[PDB]
């Protein structure tokens, strides 16, 4: 536009700015960075128009620009920081890489001169006073940080150059020579009157930006209101940059107050002000300068926008003055724009006085201004029904505000009346009349204005309509073109609202067809700008929500219209079907913005049908046929192939899912499922396949398409690709509406699937899964370079057709995200369908996807296939596909599946596909086939998702406590138990195939681990499935150890299931197994033990290299891989049986090997250390972690011994604290034997009930937790196979071995494990001397982040108290310990009271709370509590 | 590549075995180090004055970042910790000797540094023994007198007289109400 061609003319620059974006402010920036470093004067225009510019990357020269002798550009400079500042918060947002620069360079401008006490008053700034009435210090520099000089003047030459004069003659304080520079020219300046002016308005701009964004002092507005006074008239400029500062300071405001007067008529500011609006309106008296004037208005403003000055301006009367300005301006651009400031100064005090303005006609003047401004306007634009000049347009937009305002305000209810009466209506019928030369917010204005007044008296609407401009404003938004705007959308139900109010109203706008128009918007490009979402924030069609709840408002005032307003959906959406459904029209991202209309409208329609939530939208809806042409529109042939994952199709589905959850109703389904069948039964030649050395059908039918650029764009090039697409979409609204957890719609949704026309679609989809999961895994064969087949011409006919690679594998593509996206929502839609089926016609719903799932597992490719790998990756994710349909989340089984699951088949196949993938279809037997070269390659990835469906499919605890379980009672009746004998009788035997083969080379980790966790289900589920082929398992868990220790040799981390599997076969047979299994472990760890007791004997003779092979020999020998597994299990195995694995790691001696091994590697690793490559052997923290737990165990059987002994073991009698009245109250005796029995048994916790309330017993806290409000209370046990642990030369030896891998920084674990034995060990003071005896402390402190661990830090304080708490530091601390307990009533975690004075001071709970003291040291502890308690 | 134990940790280590254990602190307040032991040794110092004048300090430059706030917690723990008057009278009188020292240092970012973290570690043990060893020897007369030991027209020199008065008006409020 013109400012196009105002760039264009200026692309003599210098003198068509003088007359008067990015590539002009970027030449802009280039001389700003150019004049910095015939130029000036293009510096400011370029300045003076930019001011402009942003008032509607130059910093960083701007603030070098500051930098400049003559203040012109100074000044320039800061009017466009004062512009930004004003405007909006540019600079202050700004990083402080130049924003201080900045605002110190702005600060040492602004910086008070000493004011009117020192004779540097601002007023006397600015009048002349002769050079000789100013103090003698004026024309003098005196720069400190020292520089003085009396005065400028025998040098005034070049103050540039005396500034880089005195950077040479002194050192001037680097990046702060500014405050120097602006003291010099200062100095320079005030000799004479242009340049002491120009840095008094440079210092006033400097102010005003510093408080946009210590300058001010108690005489500042004094001296501004004393410049404004002064009548030279040559100063105005300098009256406007006072004013403008004075501005800035409102932002003292009473003081303000007090100076300029205004709290009264007579007074500087109120008179000026009159004398400024005299000089307007009468030709005679000169006027006022723009500039002067625009600061006096904007100060006005300001002023009046903060309540005391709006009382201000009461008091003084200006409301006279600014209507007699509103009265008597002219026309002239810049008269309108005083006219528009005085209306924004009316509307301001108005908000808090009324009387003033009514009682001067203020309401009638302005509607006079209103009818004189659409006159001027008529000369323009006559048109009435029977471009606007901005600032006009800003005048009638700030005064239809104040219209507005005024009608909704009291102090005009009585006498509005008499607005409508007069010219007013005549005036907004001509903007509403012609919303294309007026703006469309000011249209909107216009009918907000009639709307306000219309809902302040709905009996004055008679009168509107006697006039017409009801019958103005009806054809103006309906029947000539809607201004496409958001604000005008969302207003015209509003104004309908209005309109339709006095019932003639109605009639009138139910004539004119009005929601065929109205809702034609929707349909429309032009409005899709107004459609899209705001601020990127708001929703996806917001805007036709909010639209959509005001018809819906409407039309629930204005019942009458309901019936209209569904029929012109109904007609959007059988539209909308028309633009889908022929080929002329293609949807754009001749084009057709057909998506966003579907949002739009879906969004519109939502918002109506489920607004009120009182379903009689949906009713009339659905009773006028329009659910037909909603649920067509998911089938449109011109969707994109992208669409079903659109938020359109969310959309769709939303409206159906609203229509169901409203009404109820049934007819959602029906109709999608009728046009489902409909698609489904289109695309029957995906299901069969070529019958020939033939690829995909897709691919197939792409191929055979000519050569067309881009058939996957035509519905005819590709019509099973966008039958596929519709089923997507339709699939993904059955999908939208099974989320739902009303168990009325669950139950009608059932019903549904469960009709005949139901499992007819279901049948159709469960032949269509299986299509789609041959045809995309046939595509991805085929998009493989050249890999996956044989060197066959499997596909290769047809991609010879298709057609180097990619120019293949893009045209593919769409066909594989729209078979892959299809079938992950058929497998979403079966789950939910599941869901819905367990929690009659359910069950035939579950019949027949147990019969997909049969069909899945016994699926097998056509006999043209080139390898067995497409019939293993449809099994991976049928299997995969199967286990979300059986199990919930949290594993348990639908029971009603399992049964359909057993009865029809699908197990028997589940079974069936892991014989054939070892067997590879009988060519191999089973157990052969694992071990076999020639297996395929995806036969670990089959038999991983295999395993882990069995291991949910086995497991007892899920199978038989599901919560989803039948019912008890014509139809055979389940039972798990048979369920679970069948399936693992089923699964040992492919177990029993996989038991001891080498693993696979990739998912032999996880599956060793799920047919571990199926072992040991079997193994704990036999025992409780004889209770309502033992020999078997007998002879397993016999011969299983053999193949334990491969799996631990070739597979570590399966160490732990190895250890739960030896665990269960322990709990099966005796102690004579469990010894027999612990001697083996221990024997195995014997050899590897001494084998490397044998690989570190001092390389006297050098045969080896005796650095890098002893070194790296310690930690790699087979021997050193066997041992970091053999110690783990031990120790697992030891975690569990506590003791009599204890007593067998004591007797075996094994614990001396394992020290003597400790020791001797010590030597290796500190060489290890000395070549700078230590390598720790991963076997060390295995034989630190078993030494650990055997010396706990230790401790702990000592002292649970000598517990016993001082209890006697019948009616043991547990206690729990009653803390309110302090006793330890004890259980009923049935409970207490409870208790007991299962502390004794060594179970972490007890389930009992007492008055029926459910309480539980926590054995690690000893606390009785109530299960209903988990409330906790203490309890106690009330009293009346030895492990000789470590000895003394064993931890003499562990010490030294833990300080020198402290030493050598063996590893983070490493040290984590050395450290908590250390920690273990040194709670003997001895140990703890030993510990720091071998200076390990600095050690401690020299260790580096690399060798450091989460508890690193708590750990090391640990231990360090442990070397200073020697016996008697120790007996002092305890000392303060019992003290402090026994003084403070101590909360706890087990509810007892804070600062209690029963429960908290009981010494049997004391004692509970001293126990860590207990720990530290039992017998100090005793002296102690004897001593202070 | 970092120490596992920064200074910062060791002290927090030591601000512990001080709460906990009597001797700690009063070991701690008579050892001293001695010349040429470390890079930062120049001569013969206490351990609680080089906690005080290198440590305690902000500094624009790192070592450890927390290296101040927890030798504040350490000389707060050496205070707390009653330990008779062993610890606490070799506190106070390290502190009054730092507040000295770093008045008669020279006019430096350095000595602004140090005294402002003396002023914070007043603050911190004054929030009722060590007040009156405060009293006794003479510290709030020796924060009154710090800015007879500043030049009056430095930036800093505000900001360290705004930490003097912080201990000031607590103490003079303690003592005369």
């Amino acid at each position: 536009a013109d400012c196009r061609a105002l760039i264009d003319k200026l692309k003599d620059e210098q003198l068509l700015l003088e007359l008067q974006w990015v590539d002009l402010l970027d030449r802009f920036d280039g001389i700003l960075a150019d004049a910095g470093q015939q130029l000036k004067m293009l510096l400011l225009a370029v300045l003076n128009f930019t001011a402009l510019l942003i008032e509607y990357s130059s910093i960083e020269h701007l603030t070098t620009l500051l930098a400049s002798s003559d203040m012109q550009v100074v000044l320039a400079v800061l009017n466009l920081l004062y512009v930004f500042s004003k405007r909006s918060n540019y600079i202050t947002r700004l990083g402080s890489d130049k924003r201080t620069p900045l605002l110190t360079r702005l600060q040492h401008l602004a910086e008070s001169w000493g004011g009117k006490e020192n004779g540097f008053g601002l007023a006397e700034c600015c009048r002349d006073l002769h050079m000789m009435k100013y103090p003698p210090s004026a024309t003098t520099l005196h720069f400190e940080f020292y520089i003085h000089i009396e005065q400028l003047d025998k040098i005034s030459e070049s103050p540039s150059e005396i500034m880089e004069s005195l950077t040479k003659m002194y050192s001037i304080p680097k990046d702060k020579q500014m405050l120097l520079f602006t003291h010099i020219r200062l100095a320079h300046g005030f000799s004479n009157h242009r340049k002491r002016l120009q840095a008094v308005q440079a210092r006033l701009h400097a102010i005003s930006i510093l408080v946009y964004s210590s300058i001010l002092y108690n005489g500042l507005i004094e001296e501004l209101v004393d410049v404004l006074q002064i009548t030279d008239k040559q100063l105005m400029e300098i009256k406007a940059a006072s004013l403008r500062t004075l501005t800035s300071i409102v932002h003292k405001l009473s003081s303000i107050i007090d100076c300029t007067g205004t709290a009264s008529y007579h007074g500087f500011l109120p008179v000026l002000v009159r004398n400024c609006i005299q000089a307007m309106i009468d030709p005679s008296m000169d006027p006022y300068p723009h500039q002067f004037a625009t600061a006096l208005f904007s100060f006005l403003y300001h002023l009046a926008s903060y309540d005391a000055g709006g009382e201000a301006l009461v008091s003084c009367g200006m409301m006279e003055a600014l209507l007699k300005v509103i009265k008597f301006l002219g026309d002239e651009q810049d008269q309108i724009t005083f006219v528009t400031r005085a209306v924004r100064v009316v509307d301001l005090i108005t908000n808090l006085d009324m009387a003033a303005f009514q009682s001067h006609s203020g309401l009638s003047i302005f509607i006079y201004r209103l009818e004189h401004e659409v006159d001027l306007c008529r000369k323009e634009c006559p048109f009435v029904i029977k471009q606007c000049i901005p600032q006009r347009a800003a005048l009638l937009k700030s005064m239809l505000n104040f219209l507005k305002k005024a009608i909704q305000d009291p102090a005009f209810s009585d006498g509005i009346r008499h607005v409508m009466d007069g010219s007013l209506p005549t005036s907004l019928k001509h903007i509403i009349s012609n919303a294309e030369y007026y703006g469309p917010s000011l249209f909107l204005l216009a009918t907000e204005v009639v709307t306000v007044f219309v809902f302040q008296e709905p009996s004055l609407l008679s009168s509107l309509q006697d006039n017409g401009l009801t019958d103005v404003m009806l054809h103006a938004l309906l029947i000539k073109d809607v201004p496409a705007t958001r604000e005008v959308l969302g207003s015209l139900p509003n104004v309908f609202s209005a309109l339709c109010l006095n019932a003639r109203g109605l009639q009138s706008f139910v004539q004119c067809q009005p929601f065929e128009r109205l809702f034609k918007v929707l349909l429309s490009p032009d409005y899709l700008p107004a459609m899209r979402r705001r601020r990127s924030s708001d929703p996806l069609g917001d805007t036709a929500s909010n639209l959509g709840s005001a018809v819906d408002e409407l039309m629930r005032h204005q019942p009458t219209l309901k019936t209209d307003a569904t029929t012109a959906i109904i007609k959007l959406l059988e539209e909308i079907c028309n633009l889908g459904r022929d080929p002329k029209y293609i949807c754009q991202k001749i084009p057709i913005p057909l998506m966003d209309y579907i949002l739009n409208v879906m969004k519109f329609v939502e918002s109506i049908l489920s607004n009120n939530t009182t379903d009689d939208h949906c009713q009339e809806f659905v009773n006028q046929k329009g659910l037909l042409p909603l649920v067509t529109i998911l089938g449109l042939p011109n969707l994109p192939i992208d669409f079903p994952t659109s938020a359109a199709c969310q959309a769709v589905a939303g409206v159906c899912k609203s229509i169901l959850t409203l009404s109820h109703e049934p007819k959602v389904l029906q109709e999608g499922l009728l046009q489902l069948d409909s698609i489904l039964s289109s695309l029957e030649p995906l299901h069969r396949p070529i019958e020939s050395p033939g690829g995909s059908v897709l691919l197939r039918e792409l191929a055979c398409a000519g050569n067309v650029a881009d058939a996957t764009l035509s519905a005819q090039a590709t019509p099973l690709l966008h039958a596929l697409t519709a089923a997507h979409a339709y699939i993904m609204m059955f999908v939208h509406t099974c989320r739902v957890g009303q168990s009325e719609i669950r139950s009608i949704s059932v019903n549904q699937w469960g009709s005949q026309l139901g499992l007819s679609v279901l049948s159709k989809l469960s032949q269509l899964y299986c299509s789609l999961v041959w045809e995309s895994t046939v595509l991805l064969s085929l998009c493989t370079p050249n890999s996956l087949p044989s060197g066959c011409e499997f596909g290769q006919a047809d991609m010879q057709k298709l057609v180097a690679m990619a120019a293949r594998i893009k045209q593919i593509k769409p066909l594989l995200s729209a078979s892959s996206r299809l079938g992950r929502a058929l497998a979403e839609l079966f789950g939910l369908l599941v869901k819905l089926c367990v929690g009659p016609a359910a069950r035939s719903t579950a019949s027949a996807l147990t019969k997909l799932l049969t069909k899945g597992l016994s699926w097998q490719p056509p006999p043209y296939t080139p390898t067995p790998r497409f019939r293993l990756t449809f099994f991976i994710c049928s299997v995969g596909f199967t286990s979300p349909m059986l199990f919930d989340e949290r594993k348990y089984p639908y029971h009603l599946m399992l049964q359909k699951f057993l009865c029809s088949g699908g197990h028997n196949a589940l079974f069936e596909t892991f014989n054939w993938a070892l067997s590879m279809g009988g060519k191999v037997p089973v157990s052969e086939g694992l071990e076999h070269s020639d297996l395929p390659d995806g036969t670990g990835e089959f038999l991983d998702a295999w395993l882990m469906l069995v291991e949910k499919m086995v497991n007892p605890t899920t199978v038989l406590e599901s919560p989803h379980s039948l019912p008890a009672k014509n139809f055979p009746q389940f039972s798990a138990l048979r369920f679970l004998v069948v399936t693992q009788k089923a699964a040992f035997t492919c177990i029993k195939n996989l038991w001891n083969r080498k693993p696979l080379k990739v998912y032999g980790g996880r599956m060793a681990e799920s047919m571990l966790a199926i072992l040991c289900h079997i193994l704990r589920g036999e025992p409780v499935i004889r209770e309502r082929e033992q020999d078997e398992l007998h002879t397993f868990t016999d011969t299983m150890l053999p193949g334990c220790f491969h799996l631990l040799d070739e597979l570590p981390d399966t160490v732990y299931r190895v250890c739960d599997l030896i665990m269960t076969a322990i709990k099966r047979n005796g102690a004579d197994y469990r010894d027999m299994i612990l001697k083996q472990v221990v024997n195995q760890v014997w050899e590897a033990a001494d084998v490397l007791i044998k690989a570190a004997l001092p390389l006297t003779t050098s045969d080896t290299k005796t650095v890098s092979e002893w070194i790296s020999q310690m930690a790699t020998l087979p021997q050193a891989s066997n041992l970091a597994t053999r110690i783990l299990l031990l120790t697992l195995l030891f975690e569990e049986l506590k003791l009599p694995c204890a007593w067998v790691v004591e007797s075996s001696g094994i614990l001396n090997v394992l020290i003597k091994l400790l020791e001797v590697v010590q030597p290796c690793l500190q060489a290890a250390k000395e070549q700078k490559e230590v390598q720790t052997p991963k076997w060390i923290t295995p034989v630190l972690l078993l030494i650990d737990f055997y010396e706990k165990t230790a401790i702990s059987s000592k002292r649970r011994a000598q517990m016993t002994k001082y209890l006697q073991s019948n009616s043991n009698n547990w206690r729990w604290f009653d803390d309110r009245s302090g006793r330890w109250c004890s259980y009923s005796a049935s409970n207490n034997s409870t208790i007991d029995s299962a502390w004794k048994s060594g179970e972490t916790s007890v389930r009992f009930t007492a008055g029926r309330r459910r309480y539980t017993v926590q054995f690690t806290t000893m606390v009785q937790v109530n299960e209903e409000t988990g409330n906790r209370r203490p309890v106690m046990l009330t009293l009346l196979i030895l492990i000789q642990g470590l000895t003394e030369d064993m931890v003499t030896v562990l010490i030294r071995a833990c300080v020198s891998m402290l030493g050598v920084p063996v590893d983070p674990d490493t040290l984590h494990a050395t450290l908590r034995l250390c920690l273990r060990l040194t709670r003997d003071h001895k140990y703890a001397m030993m510990f720091a005896e071998l200076k390990s402390t600095r050690m401690i402190l020299n260790l580096t982040q690399s060798s450091g661990f989460n508890g690193f830090t708590p750990l090391v304080t640990l231990l360090l108290r442990h070397i200073i708490e020697d016996p008697c530091t120790l007996r002092h601390t305890m000392e303060k310990v019992v003290r402090s307990a026994a003084t403070s009533g101590a909360g706890s975690t087990t509810s007892g009271v804070v600062s209690g004075s029963l429960g908290s001071r009981e010494i049997n709970y004391i004692l509970r709370v001293l126990g860590p003291a207990a720990c530290r040291n039992p017998d100090i502890f005793t002296e102690v509590a004897n001593c202070c308690i | 590549s970092k120490p596992l134990m920064p200074t910062s940790t060791i002290l927090r280590l030591l601000a512990e075995l001080v709460r906990s254990y009597v001797g700690i602190a009063t070991l701690i307040a008579n050892y001293s180090y001695t010349v040429g032991q470390s890079e930062l040794i120049k001569e013969d110092c206490s351990v609680l004055a080089f906690v005080l004048d290198h440590l305690l300090p902000h500094t624009q430059n790192a070592e450890d970042k927390d290296t101040p706030a927890l030798a504040r917690l350490f000389l707060a723990s050496l205070a707390a910790a009653g330990s008779g008057t062993d610890a606490q009278v070799a506190l106070v009188n390290e502190v009054k000797a730092a507040l000295g020292r770093a008045l008669a240092m020279a006019e430096s970012t350095e000595k602004h540094a140090r005294l402002q973290a003396v002023m914070c570690i007043i603050s911190t043990i004054m929030e009722n023994n060590i007040i009156r060893l405060f009293l006794k020897k003479g510290l709030v007369n020796d924060l009154a007198r710090v800015p007879h030991s500043l030049d009056l027209s430095s930036p800093n020199m505000a900001n360290t007289v705004n930490a003097a008065l912080k201990p000031l008006e607590t103490l003079s409020r303690i003592v005369n109400q």
